[PDB]
């Protein structure tokens, strides 16, 4: 639900 | 058969070298000589998977298993292919089958651990990685992935020993020219040298170069002037994150604010349309929008870019999820620049510039980066907050005078306040104060009862906890709220009569040193609390315990992760934000400043550790930047005790979020445009890339 900056 | 073994063994070595085309040819030769060669099928499948030929890979994994039904490694690797196809059920069925066949098979446990982590099951991922390491104690991939899992939940058992071992693992892998087990995006979290971080990045960039070399493409011919484009510089923004993602929340207004007399904007999406207004806006406002998710072959996708005639191709992913840096390895444009989405160097020769600034990336540390520095004049950071959350430009309060106990925001706030009998205006430009009367009591009652909304004098008054029930697009930041929203400390269990320090970052950005600084601040400021997020919830008891051991008595209050608009709005309830020095709030930094909340930071050496200082410098609040840990503590404690000084600093942030360049997307775009023309004119005169200040 909460998009984040990820590898 | 023995002839087939020699071909297979050679293929395996060719693959390790990155000679993918030759590896495939040899595996196919091995199968021609010995058709029932299970290992050859499985190895061929693995290289086909690497090339993105997922159905062909599957076919060969199944052939390997038909030949040898107990081939656990085939099932394990087939699982990875199914995971890449978004078939999590199929992936778990394969991993669990592999582990059933051979419970001592470390690689399978490690693959299972990864899918647990990706699914949001950190405790099971930890357990499966520990099984892998018990079975194979020298397993760099599993150790480093475990280290990140432990980081995510703030498990700091043997932290310093763990950090030393991570550095040791990287040294050893770099010395043997293997792909390092630490991911480039994670490298800023660990005490690695700048050389080691750059080298990690370079080796990951080289994986893309190996993949494109199969295609046998000549260098593309690049424009030498702007003749074919009517004197317009053609800029291509490449991103997997045109949609509901922090990067769109930063830059969705930029494409549309480009000067069409001098620029032609192409947006290359690497992701399909997610249905959100973020994607709608970039599609509507870019001069051209190209969905490269429909073109999975990187050769044809890179041709698609070269036809369009791009001058500057901008890499907004770096080594984040959804990247297709194979597109950049092919060099379809003459100038290729890293911008915004990735807080680090690519380490790659195929990227020419990194768009940064003097505060984030000072000239001293230019060896940290493989690219040349291209400075924006204030900060390279930008946020779309003025467009997304204009209801937070002004606020009112209810006097139960505090600016952050009970807060109202809304586009129609002025009209609502004008309908009320005895509103007091406090000069700061100004803050309206609703005195404790019947209307203020109606609002407080809505909040206390947990009601969704009420009506006062015909105005819609919404409970800030209920935004998704009122307008889900307003909750996500896709639409501006059309009601007046109420936000209170009591909604989050925060104290009415004490200082609230906040940090709204994912918990992985906190380390032992940081929590020790925060504890020291809290001990110096009686009754104050630290407000953190359940990001994720399984990190809470670790934080609370380590804080207990440092001497903190209910001084840390956790709240759930909120929808975007609520997250930004509730930052108005804090007095001060305490930034994470290991890796700063980036988007989260902009969020807190938009609420008018001062942020204390300590810039480090990495790009990721200096963004908050750059934001604050652009904002014009140099007094919030600490040079060492003592200064960080002293600044934070002064803000929590000297209440006139706090009022002054908060007033400064509140005004300067509008008057400074920080949230001014038009000014930013124009400055970015000047930088693009410098880059272009430098190249058009036959020069190679050089630093730009
Ligand atoms: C690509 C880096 C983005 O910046 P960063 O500050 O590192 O933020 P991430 O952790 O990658 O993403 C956080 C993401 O979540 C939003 N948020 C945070 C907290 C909350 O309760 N609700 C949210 O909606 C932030 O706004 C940010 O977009």
């Amino acid at each position: 639900v909460t998009p984040v900056s990820t590898a | 058969p023995t002839h087939a073994d020699s071909l297979n063994n050679l293929a395996n070595i060719k693959r390790e070298q990155g000679n993918i085309e030759e590896a495939v040819r040899l595996y196919r030769k091995a199968l021609e000589v010995f058709p029932e060669f299970a290992a050859a099928h499985s190895n061929l499948a693995s290289v086909l998977q690497q090339q993105g030929k997922l159905q062909e890979a599957l076919m060969h994994y199944k052939e390997a298993i038909r030949i040898s039904p107990t081939f656990a490694d085939a099932y394990s690797n087939m699982g990875n292919t199914l995971k890449e196809m978004q078939d999590v059920q199929g992936a778990l069925q394969c991993y669990t089958r592999a582990i059933q066949i051979n419970p001592a098979f470390a690689d399978a446990h490690s693959n299972l651990a990864s899918i647990h982590k990706d699914s949001g099951n950190i405790p099971e991922a930890i357990a499966s990685y520990r099984t892998a390491l018990k079975l194979k104690p020298d397993f760099p991939d599993a150790y480093c992935n475990l280290a990140h899992c432990l980081q995510i939940v703030c498990d700091w058992t043997d932290y310093d020993e763990r950090m030393k071992k991570l550095v040791s693992i990287v040294a050893d892998q770099l010395e043997k020219n293997r792909l390092p087990s630490v991911h480039p995006h994670h490298s800023m979290l660990y005490p690695l040298s700048h050389g080691f971080r750059k080298a990690i990045a370079e080796r990951h960039g080289n994986l893309c170069l190996d993949k494109i070399n199969v295609l046998h493409k000549p260098p593309y011919e690049h424009p030498k002037d702007l003749k074919l484009s009517d004197g317009r510089l053609r800029v291509g923004y490449v991103s997997s994150d045109f949609g509901n993602h922090p990067t769109s929340h930063l830059m969705q207004s930029i494409p549309g604010m480009h000067n069409p007399d001098k620029f032609e904007v192409f947006c290359y999406a690497l992701s399909p349309d997610d249905g959100t207004n973020f994607r709608v806006k970039v599609m509507a406002e870019a001069n051209h929008f190209i969905d490269l998710s429909q073109i999975p072959c990187n050769g044809k996708a890179a041709d698609r870019i070269h036809q369009d005639g791009i001058h500057i191709l901008v890499n907004m992913n770096g080594y984040t999820k959804g990247a297709r840096n194979e597109l950049f390895a092919l060099r379809p444009a003459p100038i290729q620049a890293m911008w915004l989405g990735y807080p680090g160097t690519s380490g790659a020769l195929f990227m020419d510039y990194i768009i940064t600034d003097q505060e984030t990336s000072p000239a001293e540390v230019a060896e940290q980066y493989s690219e040349k520095l291209a400075y924006m004049p204030h900060t390279f950071f930008i946020g779309d907050h003025a467009n997304m959350f204009p209801h937070l430009k002004k606020k009112a309060v209810i006097d139960f005078i505090y600016d952050n106990r009970i807060v109202l925001n809304g586009i129609d706030l002025k009209a609502f306040l004008d309908s009320l009998p005895d509103v007091k205006i406090v000069k700061m430009l100004n803050m309206p104060v609703i005195p404790m009367n019947t209307i203020a009591e109606a609002v407080i009652e809505m909040i206390n009862r947990g009601q969704i909304q009420i009506t006062i004098n015909g105005f819609s008054i919404s409970n800030g906890l209920a935004t998704t029930q009122i307008n889900n697009k307003a909750a996500t930041g896709e639409e501006v709220p059309r009601t007046i929203i109420v936000t209170t400390r009591s909604q989050y269990g925060l104290p009415e009569d004490a200082i609230v320090y906040c940090n709204f970052n994912q918990l992985y950005k906190i380390d032992p040193s940081t929590l020790q600084m925060w504890a020291n601040i809290l001990k110096r400021v009686p009754n104050s609390v630290l407000w953190l997020l359940r990001f994720p919830a399984v990190g809470e008891p670790n934080i609370q315990q380590y804080a207990q051991n440092m001497g903190l008595p209910n001084r840390i209050i956790f709240s759930p992760v909120a929808p975007k608009e609520e997250h930004v709005r509730r930052g108005q309830l804090a007095d001060v934000c305490l930034d994470t020095p290991l890796c700063n709030g980036h988007t989260t930094g902009m969020d807190v400043l938009w609420a008018g909340t001062p942020m204390v930071t300590m810039p480090g050496e990495t790009l990721a550790s200096r963004v908050a200082a750059s934001q604050l410098t652009c904002l014009g609040c140099l007094e919030l930047i600490a040079k060492n840990r003592q200064e960080y503590e002293d600044i934070a404690v002064k803000l929590g005790t000297d209440l006139e000084y706090l009022k002054k600093v908060r007033g400064k942030v509140w005004k300067q979020r509008i008057s400074s360049p920080l949230f001014n997307t038009k000014q930013y775009t124009m400055e970015l445009e000047r930088l693009y023309l410098q880059m272009w004119e430098h190249y058009a005169a036959g020069n190679k890339p050089d630093h730009m200040i």
